[PDB]
């Protein structure tokens, strides 16, 4: 009871610490400084500056995917950081943890990601940019339909109007996920989903009391997180035997064997 | 087998 409340301010405020760009902050940029946006070859040549990139120095699409790429190894350093922070998580076997992780990161990129979209585009460089939705699907084969799939799934999940204290725990049930592929001791972490799960359920039934069976509707999602992951990994494919395209090798360490 | 990971949890 108050157990659960103490645990949902808990993860609230490891978010917080752990994340610098929060739905409160992309909500207010997105019904607004205002950030560049990139609708086009144009846009995108006048704004390349806003997309955060740090290298030794080549096609437009390309130059996204390595942007993407660049910012998802940022995320998987932050979510390992609030990982670290729900309690029990670093108590349990080094390589549970890892593989916690492992399968844990697309899910929760791709929920956090949907606080940075709308319907017509996706926030960059920490609200610092706009590129629409748009300009995404126009990028030639197989990048045209890099970002859809993801825009499709944000349009629903935001529908839910979830906000920032609701993610920290939804996000907690996400990593402790108990049929992850090759954990080794599975009760203990089920045992803290379970008491997450609960968790969650007091969070939606207090913080949305008018909106019913948001609760189902949110475990719901959960399964279509896991397909767009393998669209994803299937796309990934795709690109990997037509194109000449680099993975950074933290990325790699995450698909290999995924 | 997963040495940045380990390396991010360390
Ligand atoms: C989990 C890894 C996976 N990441 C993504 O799918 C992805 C896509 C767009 C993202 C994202 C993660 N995070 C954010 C803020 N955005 C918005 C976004 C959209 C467009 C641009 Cl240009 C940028 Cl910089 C950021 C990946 C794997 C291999 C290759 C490229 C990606």
């Amino acid at each position: 009871s108050a157990d659960l409340r103490a645990l949902a301010k808990h993860l609230y405020d490891s978010y917080i610490k752990s994340f610098p760009l929060t739905k409160a902050k992309a909500r207010a940029i997105l019904t607004g400084k205002s950030p560049f946006v990139i609708y086009d070859m144009n846009s995108l040549m006048m704004g390349e500056d806003k997309i955060k990139f740090k290298h030794i120095t080549k096609e437009v699409a390309i130059r996204i995917f390595q942007g993407c790429q660049f910012r998802s190894v940022e995320a998987v350093q932050e979510i390992t950081e609030y990982a670290k922070s729900i309690p029990g998580f670093v108590n349990l076997d080094l390589n549970d943890q890892v593989t916690l992780l492992k399968y844990g990161v697309h899910e929760i990129i791709y929920t956090m990601l949907a606080s940075l979209m709308n319907k017509d585009g996706v926030l960059i460089s920490e609200g610092q940019g706009f590129m629409t939705r748009e300009f995404l699907k126009s990028l030639r084969k197989p990048f045209g339909d890099f970002m859809e799939p993801k825009f499709e799934f944000a349009v629903k999940f935001n529908a839910l109007e979830l906000d920032d204290s609701d993610l920290a725990i939804f996000i907690a049930v996400i990593i402790l996920s108990g049929d992850r592929p090759g954990l080794l001791n599975v009760k203990p972490i089920e045992d803290i989903q379970d008491n997450l799960l609960q968790a969650l359920e007091l969070q939606l039934k207090l913080n949305h009391p008018e909106s019913s069976q948001l609760f189902a509707k949110l475990l719901q999602k959960m399964t279509d997180l896991r397909q767009i992951v393998t669209e994803h990994v299937q796309l990934l494919q795709v690109i990997k035997k037509t194109e000449t395209m680099s993975l950074h090798p933290l990325l790699q360490e995450i698909y290999k064997d995924l | 087998r997963h040495k940045i990971l380990h390396r991010l949890l360390q």
